[PDB]
RNA sequence: UCCUCCUAAAGAGUAACGGAGGAGCACGAAGGUUGGCUAAUCCUGGUCGGACAUCAGGAGGUUAGUGCAAUGGCAUAAGCC
RNA sequence: GCCUGGCGGCCGUAGCGCGGUGGUCCCACCUGACCCCAUGCCGAACUCAGAAGUGAAACGCCGUAGCGCCGAUGGUAGUGUGGGGUCUCCCCAUGCGAGAGUAGGGAACUGCCAGGC
């Protein structure tokens, strides 16, 4: 876990060190990233969705959930039981193993962050990546892939200010504004 | 620096208070100063004519009671619900 | 005039009041008017007395009410014949006590108490007295 | 607007007052709604249903005013 | 702090145990220490106690939070109560789950002579 | 005929077409019990989504929920699983 | 004496604001996760194994009489019984007496057990 080694050395080591500051138990942290994938509207096929969901779950500690709608009646041509996502939320070891291919080789499919002007306002450094499709994460059986499902992915820190997340997340090469 | 004479009240509570409010006198008190709370009776209209100047409520004044001279300062007041007249007043020892 | 808006209730007790309330003190203006009598005051009396006082100041400032009735009284003719429950609202009523302020002002005239409040007050069911803010 | 129907059944009011006990049954007062004003403590139980101050053991009531904030207790102790 | 579900669970026991009267086992644990104390039938005195801070059982340990030491507190509180002639004690787990070190304390205390 | 509150009095009773609302059932589950959990609302932010379908975070609340009258209960949940 | 933990008692003197303060001890973060155990998925929760890191968050104590909170004496509101009147109010006799504020109080007190100095 070569990235987790660096994350415990150089990352945020100098935070407040140009000020009257010595505290060791106050550094910002991450452990989890919020995840979701486009399941569509098909429920009676199953066999095409299940295959592509398993290819995403193969890099996560989770299995895809069935889910339900929050709003369905009088507005969307559905009722309460409608399956609306799958989660597959990424946490712990597989996050620092995902960050081991992120910015090192998982770069050539995502759209470069030009025109970005994004902010954070809750003291936890909440930021969404806006990548909109799954990035064909190149682990071992990814050459067969030329068709991709829609994706939603958003990170949050263990911190007191969004200014601490602004120091921590810069190690993953996210501009905040461009 | 006002100086007024007072008497120590012989009787207290609603019935004695309404007996003291007979247009000649009215009730007052002197308390604090590490000494006991003293219940006194003051002239209804001569003291009214003296309190017509803000020093009565803003500067130290003298009360003579039991032949003893006390230095006091103003603290609180009660007045009639539609008349300017005095119903009861508080002093603290200076 | 003088009506509350969108009330939860309209049927209320007439009953009796102690007529003492609390010692005179002003809130909205530097000058006011005290009732000096006791009893009840109607919305038509409050407006008839306001209509005289606004001319006693000619066109100066605004006179603020310190009595607002919020209680409706019903009236019904003996032509239905009767006993068929209370009728429609006829007047709105407020409580008055000798220390009660009726009106307050700050934008007062320069001839105050040679016109208005102490003099030129009219249409009132009792005689009133003029009052000040006071500093003691 | 007439009549009104109003109801006419029960009073659901206190009975068990001052220092009290119960020879074979201790029940206190049998009152509706009360579950959050005064609470049972010791051998006594309720808070169904039941509306009662029933006791599972032998002892007598003294009433308590002391407790956390708004709580006051209908304490029962043996002699 | 972070324990508003554990106090929700514990408050149920405080309430239901005061309707029951008699004794309580008052079991508690931290990642460093294990504690148990038998509250007497009055609900307000300690009759017997055991913990991994008492040097009669806690000095011969390699870690004061271990399950074999939670079982040693179970053994100790049981034999101390067995010397005082006590039974039918109500198991007060202080809002925790009945598993692991709390359940090993129960299994060891049951065998060592506590009822429960 | 049945149910509740106020007028109604620092016990109860207690009159006025005085002031105002409900019932003449329904749930085999919405019963039982053990285990886990608990709202509203606003703001921020992001694909497949036409204007709006995602839920994560903060701000914050026992100001959500319960077969229905009003009264009162209820998170120790009778609320959600 | 002092420091802490549990059950708590009392429950605002136990609150708020702002500052100070502890890691021998206990306490929390913390450091990991086979097995028993757990997940409409997951060591997230629940749960286990422990000491490399820290006194931050969390936990506990305390200065501070500024506000809350408690509130004497005097007076007020009201009121039990009695006599009258100028009558749903007033006057008198005789007792009770808030609510608010003041001065004063007050930044608690404590039962059982256990660890620590």
């Amino acid at each position: 876990a070569k990235l987790h080694d660096y994350y415990k050395d150089e990352v945020v080591k100098k935070l407040m060190t140009e000020f009257n500051y010595n505290s060791v138990m106050q550094v910002p942290r991450v452990e989890k990233i919020t995840l979701n994938m486009g399941v569509g509207e098909a429920i009676a096929d199953k066999k095409l969705l299940d295959n592509a969901a398993a290819d995403l779950a193969a890099i996560s500690g989770q299995k895809p959930l069935i889910t339900k709608a929050r709003k369905s009646v009088a507005g969307f041509k559905i009722r309460q039981g409608y399956p609306i996502g799958c989660k597959v939320t990424l946490r712990g070891e597989r996050m620092w193993e995902f960050f081991e291919r992120l910015i090192t080789i998982a770069v050539p499919r995502i759209r470069d962050f030009r025109g970005l002007s994004a902010k954070s306002f809750d003291g936890r450094g909440n930021y969404s990546m806006g990548v909109r499709e799954q990035i064909i994460f190149p682990e071992i059986d990814y050459d067969k892939v030329d068709r991709v499902r829609g994706l939603d992915i958003t990170i949050t820190t263990t911190a007191k200010s969004d200014e601490e997340g602004r120091a921590l997340l810069a190690a993953f090469d996210f501009p905040f504004r461009k | 620096m006002f100086t007024i004479n007072a008497e120590v009240r012989k009787e207290q509570g609603k019935g004695a208070s309404r007996r003291l409010r007979a247009a000649n006198k009215f009730p007052a008190i002197i308390y604090g100063g590490k000494e006991a709370p003293l219940a006194i009776e003051l002239d209804h209209d001569k003291v009214m004519n003296m309190q017509a100047k803000a020093e009565f409520y803003s500067e130290v004044l003298t009360i003579v009671v039991d032949g003893k001279e006390i230095k006091v300062k103003a603290q609180d007041v009660q007045r009639h619900p539609y008349k300017p007249k005095l119903q009861h007043i508080d002093f603290v020892r200076a | 005039m003088l009506q509350p808006k969108r009330t939860k209730f309209r049927k209320m007790h007439k009953g009796r009041n102690r007529g003492l309330a609390q010692g005179t003190d002003v809130s909205f203006g530097s000058f006011g008017l005290k009732a000096v009598g006791r009893g009840r005051l109607t919305a038509r009396q409050i407006e008839a007395a306001r209509r005289a006082m606004t001319r006693a100041v000619k066109r100066q400032g605004k006179i603020w009410i310190r009595v607002f009735p919020d209680k409706p009284i019903t009236e019904k003719p003996l032509a239905v014949r009767m006993g068929k429950g209370k009728g429609n609202v006829e007047y709105w009523v407020a409580l008055i006590q000798p220390g009660k302020v009726l009106y307050e002002m700050d934008g007062v005239p320069e001839e105050l108490a040679r016109e208005a409040f102490k003099l030129a007050a009219a249409k009132l069911p009792i005689k009133t007295t003029f009052v000040t803010k006071t500093v003691m | 607007g007439g009549s009104t129907r109003n109801g006419r059944d029960s009073e659901a009011k206190r009975l068990g007052v001052k220092r009290f006990g119960g020879e074979s049954v201790l029940a206190g007062s049998i009152i509706v709604r009360q579950r959050g004003t005064k609470f049972h403590a010791g051998a006594n139980v309720g808070c169904g249903r039941d509306h009662t101050l029933f006791a599972k053991a032998d002892g007598k009531v003294k009433f308590e005013v002391k407790g956390p904030k708004n709580r006051k207790f209908i304490s029962i102790e043996a002699e | 702090d972070k324990k508003s579900a554990r106090i929700r669970r514990a408050t149920r026991a405080r309430r239901k145990l005061q309707e029951l009267g008699a004794t309580r086992l008052v079991v508690h644990r931290t990642p460093r220490h294990i504690y148990a104390q038998v509250i007497a039938p009055n609900g307000s005195e300690v009759l017997v106690a055991a913990s991994t801070v008492e040097k009669a059982i806690a000095e011969q340990l390699k870690y004061t939070g271990n399950k074999d030491a939670a079982a040693a507190v179970g053994k100790a509180v049981a034999e101390r109560a067995l010397e005082k002639g006590i039974k039918d004690v109500s198991f007060d787990r202080s809002g925790f789950q009945y598993h692991g070190r709390v359940q090993a304390l129960a299994d060891a205390a049951r065998e060592a002579g506590l009822q429960f």
